[PDB]
RNA sequence: CCCAUAGUAGGCCUAAAAGCAGCCACCAAUUAAGAAAGCGUUCAAGCUCAACACCUCCCAAACAUAUA
């Protein structure tokens, strides 16, 4: 639905988050 | 193509619109050098294959638009930039030593003060190195260090 | 430094030819 | 010279010609590779479910505004039961077509918002937009009709 | 016509002259240009005499030699020439040079968009 | 400019939460207390308010206000005076449904603070969504 | 910059180039550095009006026309 | 203990025999440690070397610095320094025996990983403090996960089944071919020409 | 290239440290912007990122074109 694509969406935000560490 | 007519007015006004030749050789190639049979057998000799990519005032046109493999854009970019400096293209003006071959900008190298030992001799840039996969119908190749 | 120029190595392949064959006559 | 050294030691004259005979070639084709030829449902069935909602649809070019700006007219369009839609065009290309409607797929492109409505409260809705000296109407569509923005001031007068 | 020669590549601004007058600090180091707008006559002339087998037989044959800048040659060598040899190198032409024929026989490769600016 | 705090009505004018971070601006903090009383005033006393205030460039004053807060509204109203520290598995509060429902209808009213959704579950499941955040169990 | 009277037929066959031209910077975006001008847009090959307050009268049909080219004329006639 | 633990400058058991520097502890490819053991990510040294002390301390400190430990555990492969190289005094003549035990040594390797990672990390993520880790070496290093090893292998194997030269390395020393074993080692017939001394070639099939 | 509101100045500790002094949860609203990946401030306010809407003096001379 509607909040399991915002979930998966702020997975992957949460994902370049921990990539943008030592950048 | 289409111009910017301006005199206070502005207008846009599409004039004159080409159209590439109705039979490609290669229909179903990529390129438009792909297409026709072009992929090693151009220099910066031939000018008629290099204005065709050309702004009017000399400057390459870009890969979208002309729809080039992206290697030929890169070699058709290095030959423009080798034909300009040859003196081939003079009506590609805004508004002396005889050069061809050269790869790098004129106005930017610096001498070879101390061309190095024979075992380490720094050459001198003929050409470039772009252009190695042409067909050479000599037997010895292209030489890009003079 | 010595560098391995164009004459060396079609030497050398031509000379690993004949070994090549010379390896095949004395398979049999 | 040892044989482990802490330089790349120089080999041996028939050494490197072995190197440089036995070196890798590639292979070569004789033509280039390269030169040889769920929230989209969510969106199909959300807006489809619009599309019959609505008897009467408009909608603008709302990118001009600032986020309290589209605060204001988020609660003066809430005043109304109308409704205001930020979604991509690149979807909604396709739902014209699908929803028969070929005179409004010359309508949809760039930066816009739906306002899908049922009871119009477009000209209060152009009596707040009057006094924002931009941001046009551009035309709807009322029961499979199109609306210009003369439409717009013939049916919101 | 040695003013018109034509080095290929950064050669004009790479290669480079180097002579001693035997003096301390006489070391002059002149790159091809500089020379080139020195003496017209210098670039093909060193060209030569570093060509010539290195012995004595090789300043007769640079007093052999008649190098002029120009199109102008004097009457007495006119009156003296043979054979005009091929140039070496074949000059590729310019896009004023071409014909209409050889432009028309060449294709357009292809179709711009109807709406683009150049 | 916009200004944004977290000033209670409790005391007006402290000093530190508004003398130094107005002090760029250029500010009159009697009419802000004064005002800020009125708002005082006007609703329950003791509590966290928060300002929308915008200093014009025409430098007045124009302080609107909502509901009180999310913080001491739910620890008051749970009774917790200072909150849990982990509040991933420590809890004090156990706070029923229809407690969150009953203060759920006098929440979704205000525009400043833009809780402005129309159904119910939009805004209960954004404080139940505070209420994990907290230590507050959602009993029922 | 006083006045741009930003006209396009949308009713007709759509030009984005003036249309982007209105969302990108006939919007309140540069209106929120250049205080003075006064943009209006009306709605029915397209039409811009540019009035200078000083001495000019810029008159742009943008329907072949591209946005860059109108935005950068329009900022060559801005620096003047 | 998610943390690299501190590695010591020589055992507390000392080596009282002095050793001949053996430098085929350098050469050639590495058979111990050479794949993952519950890792993820690793240095593979592509190349050998020495390791002393204080290369230890640069990847223990300059890798528990950047690392999270609730997020990732790492593992040292390489084991403790156990090499005794010497050095005579300084400006000392020639003979009089082996110079006293200087300092210890572990010898790499090519084709060894030297500290695994672990965790719930992404190869992105740790891309960077062990490509500084990885420059920071002796030897040609690079950080390496599981599916670029067998990624970089796999390449390999393509470069030595798609290469058109008829003439390899294996066929010309194994074969005798150009009576070229008086020119290559006994170890070039096993090593197939990919290491010369210490260093490797990764582009040489 | 854009583009950034709101529960909120997330709780606790902290003079306050608010995504950015530290612990823990890291849910949620519209269609959608992380209880936050880099500047930045005592703290703030302000700037970018992901995501939304368009998509001793150098040292052969030289030379890239003719079939090995
Ligand atoms: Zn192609």
């Amino acid at each position: 639905s509607r909040e399991y694509w915002r979930r998966l969406r702020k997975q992957n935000i949460w994902r370049h988050n921990r990539l943008s560490k030592n950048k | 193509f289409r111009e910017v007519v301006e005199t206070t007015i502005i207008e846009g006004r599409i004039t004159a619109t080409p159209k590439e030749s109705p039979n490609p050789p290669n229909p179903s190639g990529q390129c438009p050098i792909c297409r026709w049979n072009l992929k090693h057998k151009y220099n910066y000799d031939d000018v008629l294959l290099l204005s065709q990519f050309i702004r009017p005032h000399g400057g390459m046109l870009p890969r979208k638009i002309t729809g080039l493999c992206q290697e030929e854009h890169r070699k058709i970019e290095e030959c423009v930039k080798m034909a300009h400096r040859a003196g081939l293209l003079p009506n590609h003006r805004p508004r002396q030593l005889n050069r061809y071959l050269t790869r790098w900008a004129p106005g930017s190298v610096k001498p070879i003060y101390k061309k190095g030992p024979r075992w380490n001799r720094v050459r001198m840039p003929v050409g470039s190195p772009l252009l190695r996969d042409n067909v050479c119908y000599s037997r010895t190749p292209w030489k890009l260090y003079h | 430094p010595r560098f391995v120029s164009l004459r060396a190595k079609q030497n050398m392949i031509r000379r690993l030819e004949i070994e090549a064959e010379n390896h095949y006559w004395l398979s049999m | 010279s040892k044989a482990v050294t802490r330089h790349r030691r120089v080999m041996h004259f028939q050494r490197q010609k072995l190197m440089a005979v036995t070196e890798y070639i590639p292979p070569k084709p004789a033509i280039h590779p390269s030169c040889l030829p769920g929230l989209i449902r969510l969106l199909r069935r959300e807006i489809a479910a619009v599309f019959q909602d609505n008897r009467m649809i408009a909608v603008c070019q709302n990118v001009a505004l600032s986020a309290e700006d589209k605060l204001l007219m988020r609660h003066q369009l809430r005043k109304h039961k109308i409704l205001m839609k930020v979604f991509p065009n690149q979807v909604l290309k396709p739902f014209l077509e699908d929803s028969k409607y070929q005179n409004l797929l010359p309508l949809f492109v760039g930066h816009n918002m739906l306002l899908v409505s049922e009871e119009p409260k477009v000209k209060e809705m152009v009596r707040i937009l009057r006094t924002v000296p931009f941001l046009p109407l551009l035309g709807g569509c009322i029961d499979d009709t199109i609306l210009s923005r003369q439409g717009f001031i013939n049916y919101s007068k | 016509n040695t003013r018109h020669i034509a080095f290929s590549g950064n050669k004009w601004e790479q290669k480079v002259y180097s002579s001693h007058t035997g003096y301390p600090g006489g070391f002059r180091q002149v790159t091809a240009a500089q020379l080139h707008l020195r003496d017209p006559v210098a670039i093909v002339k060193l060209a030569i005499y570093g060509m010539l087998p290195k012995n004595l037989h090789r300043r007769t044959m640079m007093e052999r030699l008649h190098l002029f800048p120009d199109e102008y040659i004097p009457e007495d060598i006119l009156k003296n020439l043979v054979e005009e040899l091929p140039q070496p190198r074949k000059i590729p032409k310019r896009l004023d040079e071409y014909t209409q024929e050889e432009i028309d026989a060449f294709p357009r490769l292809w179709t711009p968009p109807e709406d683009y600016r150049l | 400019g916009v200004i944004r705090a977290i000033v209670r009505a409790g005391l007006a004018m402290p000093g530190p939460p508004l003398g130094p971070v107005l002090g760029q601006r250029g500010v009159s903090i009697n009419q802000f207390c004064k005002e800020f009383n009125e708002r005082t005033k006007d609703i329950k006393e003791g509590i966290p308010l928060p300002t929308k205030i915008l200093v014009k460039p025409d430098r007045t004053f124009e302080i609107k206000i909502g509901q009180p807060t999310v913080s001491y509204f739910l620890k008051a109203a749970a009774g917790i005076e200072k909150g849990a520290r982990q509040t991933g598995k420590e809890v004090a509060g156990l706070v029923t449904l229809k407690h969150v429902y009953e203060i759920a209808r006098i929440k979704a009213q205000d525009e400043a603070f833009a809780l402005q959704d129309v159904p119910l579950s939009s805004v209960v499941r954004s404080i139940i969504g505070s209420a994990r955040s907290l230590g507050i169990r959602v009993v029922k | 910059v006083k006045q741009v009277r930003v006209q396009f037929c949308p009713f007709e066959k759509n030009v984005e180039s003036t249309r982007t031209f209105l969302q990108t910077v006939s919007s309140e975006k540069v209106r929120s550095t250049n205080l003075n001008c006064s943009v209006i847009a009306d709605v029915r090959e397209p039409c811009v009006d540019v009035l200078f307050g000083d001495g000019h009268r810029l008159i742009m049909r943008g329907a072949h026309l591209t946005a860059l080219e109108m935005l950068t004329a329009f900022a060559s006639h801005i620096r003047a | 203990k998610p943390k690299l633990r501190f590695i010591e400058r020589a055992p507390l058991v000392p080596k009282v025999r002095r050793e001949p520097k053996n430098l085929s502890d350098i050469r050639g490819p590495s058979t111990e440690a050479t794949e993952f053991t519950e890792g993820n990510f690793a240095i593979l040294a592509l190349g050998g070397g020495y390791l002393h002390w204080g290369h230890f301390e640069m990847m223990r400190l300059t890798i528990n610095r950047s690392m999270d430990p609730k997020n990732m555990f790492a593992i040292w492969r390489v084991p403790a320094p156990f090499k005794p190289i010497t050095r005579k005094s300084v400006g000392h003549r020639m003979g009089g025996g082996k110079g006293a035990i200087d300092h210890y040594v572990t010898p790499v390797k090519a084709g060894r990983l030297v500290v695994e990672m672990g965790g719930r990390c992404e190869f992105e993520e740790v891309q960077g403090f062990l490509d500084q880790v990885a420059h920071k070496l002796p030897f040609a290093a690079k950080a390496v996960s599981r599916g670029t090893l067998e990624k970089m292998r796999k390449d390999q194997e393509e470069r030595e089944r798609n290469n058109q030269n008829p003439w390899t390395f294996e066929r010309i020393a194994t074969a005798n071919m150009l009576g070229i074993r008086k020119v290559l080692s006994p170890y070039d017939l096993t090593h197939k020409g990919k290491y010369w001394g210490k260093f490797y070639m990764p582009k040489r099939v």
